[PDB]
RNA sequence: CACUGUCCCAACGUUGGGCCCGGUGAACUGUACAUUCCAGUGCGGAGUCUGGAGACACCCAGGGGGAAGCAAAGACCCUA
RNA sequence: AGGGAAACGUGAUUCAACCUGGGGCCCAUGAAAAGACGAGCAUAGUGUCCGUACCGAGAACCGACACAGGUGUCCAUGGCGGCGAAAGCCAAGGCCUGUCGGGAGCAACCAACGUUAGGGAAUUCGGCAAGUUAGUCCCGUACCUUCGGAAGAAGGGAUGC
RNA sequence: CGGGUGAGAACCCCGACGGCCUAAUGGAUAAGGGUUCCUCAGCACUGCUGAUCAGCUGAGGGUUAGCCGGUCCUAAGUCA
RNA sequence: GUCUGUUAGAGUUGGUGUCCUACAAUACCCUCUCGUGAUCUAUGUGUAGGGGUGAAAGGCCCAUCGAGUCCGGCAACAGC
RNA sequence: UAUGCCAGCUGGUGGAUUGCUCGGCUCAGGCGCUGAUGAAGGACGUGCCAAGCUGCGAUAAGCCAUGGGGAGCCGCACGGA
């Protein structure tokens, strides 16, 4: 059975996204759908999922831009990682 | 063109696959990525 | 229009690529059959005696 | 320092549309040869280039007065219109 | 030092065409070490980067042209280029003058001034084009 | 009929090449030898044989007389 | 709301788009299906999956090439001009990459051109090549003819400011 | 013509002057290509010369949709 | 199935021009013909080798056509 | 004596030659079916760093048991951690 995250995706981008937005970003397996995504990462760190955007990469595996709600602070959840 | 799911994943990994090699597998090996492709000299399949 | 170079510049249409069965780029999109194999036409796989000499 | 009056007519033997360049040459080759220095050390100031494109490529003054300045240690003039 | 970069985000900025976006010649060294959108904005602030004004083709000869043509001059045969009936459509003329008769013709009517089979009457000559235009139809009607 | 550099008969000019210089940098072709010319001879269409004549070597540019020039195991003709 | 340094207009004409009519034509008759309307209003929840970069061409496509070839769509209403989506010139926008340069009044010769007195097709298989004419308005227009045409016949005159 | 960067500059960049493109040499896209896109660091390779440049080399990064397409419908026609 | 027209677009009479180890295994330039129709055009789709398709040129069926291309028969046979 | 001819010498270019063999070729003996309990084949993954090959399959150059084996090991592949 394949498991829903990967690993965390940092880069930059993904480092604005989680200062400024709120916003954390993963590598996720590419038959898993945003609701997958937004279960998963609520149960892996404990934190409410808002919204939920994913992308097929040209490396060959799905990206997911999680963003959570106002009650959590992405750089926090992402620190402990 | 429009690319779909599988064809993006055949493409994606027809780009990893363009890489060097390791420069620790030259000296390993003590002292060539022979299916290095271009975009434009050669023509990937499909 | 020459039937050479002046004629080789309309070529943007697809129709072998990669197939499903066998793997090779033979696979005809517009008809649906593998040259290769035989996919879509034969559920048994693309064989002939002359794809080798007779004695071998 | 000297003011110098540059006749540019034998820019007429390189092909008319591009009069223009060959006369920014003539004006460093006779600056280079009456200051007596290389033509290297030459330096035109954009105000006597403007002179010379004025109408164009096709065209230039048919002479062209010039103030030179030389000096330095490695021995170079300034130029500039007037 | 190569600006290149900068000059099309520059041009995104300023928003304006690139080949419009002036990059001071003494700060090349600072602009290029300009990397972001934000890095720009701050040397377009500064005034190191500026936009130069696009240009507008003058109408001031046109305008004068069209006056002495409005008053009916430059207009001889030397100057005219296409056919008659390309200078004026004959069917759009017609349409134009049969409908300032027939409006004519309706005021006379509505006014007392014709009878309805004295209306009806002209309306169907003006119809069949037996009036040059609205001058020549009121000769007509003065008997 | 009109008109004209088509011609009598050629001239001058313009732009790009050509020529010299830096840089880049192929191909065709090559049995060998080879400075030829006039005659002759020879399988009767010779730079190479014979007899004379001429000929100090090398290089630049040229238009192409010859190498029965180079290119394609003549497609005409006959034969199988 | 936003946008603008600022002002942060009002009227008009001609009017692409878009809307809605009228007429004519056919020995030619100009798709189908899903769907929608018909059939109200509140509030809430849900709306997954796949594509999304860039080039789109005198260097990203096909032509073995960073090939003067080939390659679909729309921008067809930017200004002057004029009949014009024509020429020519100029904006917005793009470019100096139809990517080796430097020298010689720069010869012969070649490509592509300009001008040539007098003669005027004598040139040549042949006026081949070049040239002549030219837009618009007025006057005027033969044979022949299937009465449609021939016809812009031809010929003559005008043309700016 | 000045200047910038650089060991090195005719052709990499800034400015001025001078030009070229107007159904295209401009804007958006289909097919097709497939990462050619962005950044940094480079110049042995590729580039009609050079190169500090690059569609080249090395290393990273980039494509986010209920309402734009696909997806749904049926066309000539195709297959099971 | 009208006329003029480098509107778009389609084509190609002549130069026997340029090119002819090309920019190009059919290209460039000027002139020229068509341009509301038996018109041109994109994509999709159908017809397959003694068979298609052909307003008929033995034209075209991927630089290949008086019988496509690939592999097999095959190391065909030849008195040349 | 320039341009140059013939032979050699020193150094290149080139990779013949000699030597070597991890591959072939042929003969002989043995053995011989797989698959819906989804095969063979293929695609895509999978390693600390991993492009190719090999292996493997989200338990991914591997996991478990019994026996063997043995002080070494972490594939091809001689690196670094
Ligand atoms: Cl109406
Ligand atoms: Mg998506
Ligand atoms: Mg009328
Ligand atoms: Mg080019
Ligand atoms: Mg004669
Ligand atoms: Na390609
Ligand atoms: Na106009
Ligand atoms: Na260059
Ligand atoms: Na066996
Ligand atoms: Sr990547
Ligand atoms: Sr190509
Ligand atoms: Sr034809
Ligand atoms: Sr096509
Ligand atoms: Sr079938
Ligand atoms: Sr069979
Ligand atoms: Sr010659
Ligand atoms: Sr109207
Ligand atoms: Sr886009
Ligand atoms: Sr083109
Ligand atoms: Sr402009
Ligand atoms: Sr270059
Ligand atoms: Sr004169
Ligand atoms: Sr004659
Ligand atoms: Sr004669
Ligand atoms: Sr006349
Ligand atoms: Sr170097
Ligand atoms: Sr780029
Ligand atoms: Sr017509
Ligand atoms: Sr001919
Ligand atoms: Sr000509
Ligand atoms: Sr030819
Ligand atoms: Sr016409
Ligand atoms: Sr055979």
């Amino acid at each position: 059975s394949w498991d829903v995250i990967k690993h965390p995706h940092v880069t930059e981008k993904a480092m604005n996204d989680m200062d400024f937005q709120n916003k954390l970003q993963f590598a996720v397996d590419d038959r898993a759908s945003k609701g997958e995504v937004a279960d998963a990462v609520e149960e892996q760190y404990d934190v409410t999922v808002e919204q939920v955007n994913t992308q097929n990469t040209m490396d060959g595996e799905k990206k997911a831009v999680v963003r959570l709600s106002e009650d959590d602070d992405a750089q926090e959840v992402a620190s402990r990682i | 063109g429009k690319k779909s799911k599988a064809t993006k994943k055949r493409l994606a990994k027809l780009d990893n696959q363009n890489s060097r090699v390791p420069a620790w597998v030259m000296l390993k090996t003590d002292e060539r990525n022979h299916k290095r492709r271009h975009w434009r000299r050669n023509d990937t399949d499909e | 229009t020459g039937a050479g170079t002046p004629s080789q510049g309309k070529k943007n249409t697809t129709t072998h690529t990669k197939c499903r069965r066998c793997g090779e780029k033979s696979y005809h999109t517009k008809k649906k059959v593998c040259s290769s194999c035989g996919f879509g036409k034969s559920a048994k796989r693309r064989d002939y005696e002359w794809q080798s000499k007779a004695g071998e | 320092e000297r003011v110098v009056t540059i006749p540019l007519r034998d820019a007429r033997a390189e092909p008319n549309h591009k009069r223009a360049d060959k006369a920014m040459i003539l004006i460093r080759e006779h600056l280079a040869k009456h200051f007596s220095v290389d033509e290297d050390a030459v330096r035109l100031d954009p105000s006597i280039n403007e002179a010379a494109w004025a109408r164009g490529r096709a065209n230039t003054p048919s002479k062209i007065r010039v103030r030179a300045a030389r000096f330095e240690e490695e021995g170079e003039a300034i130029v500039e219109a007037e | 030092t190569d600006l290149s970069a900068q000059k099309r985000l520059a041009a995104d900025v300023l928003d304006v065409g690139k080949n419009r976006v002036w990059f001071n010649p003494e700060r090349q060294g600072d602009i290029a070490d300009a990397i972001t959108r934000e890095d720009v904005r701050e040397l377009v602030d500064e005034g190191a980067i500026q936009a130069k004004d696009k240009k507008g083709n003058s109408r001031g000869r046109a305008r004068e042209r069209q006056k002495k043509r409005a008053k009916g001059h430059q207009k001889g045969a030397g100057s005219r280029k296409g056919k008659a009936g390309a200078r004026q459509n004959s069917k759009e003329d017609w349409e134009s003058r049969i409908r300032a008769q027939r409006t004519k013709l309706r005021e006379l009517r509505d006014e007392g001034t014709l009878s309805s089979s004295q209306y009806r009457d002209l309306y169907d000559k003006a119809g069949g084009g037996e009036f040059d235009s609205v001058a020549d139809l009121e000769r007509y009607i003065d008997a």
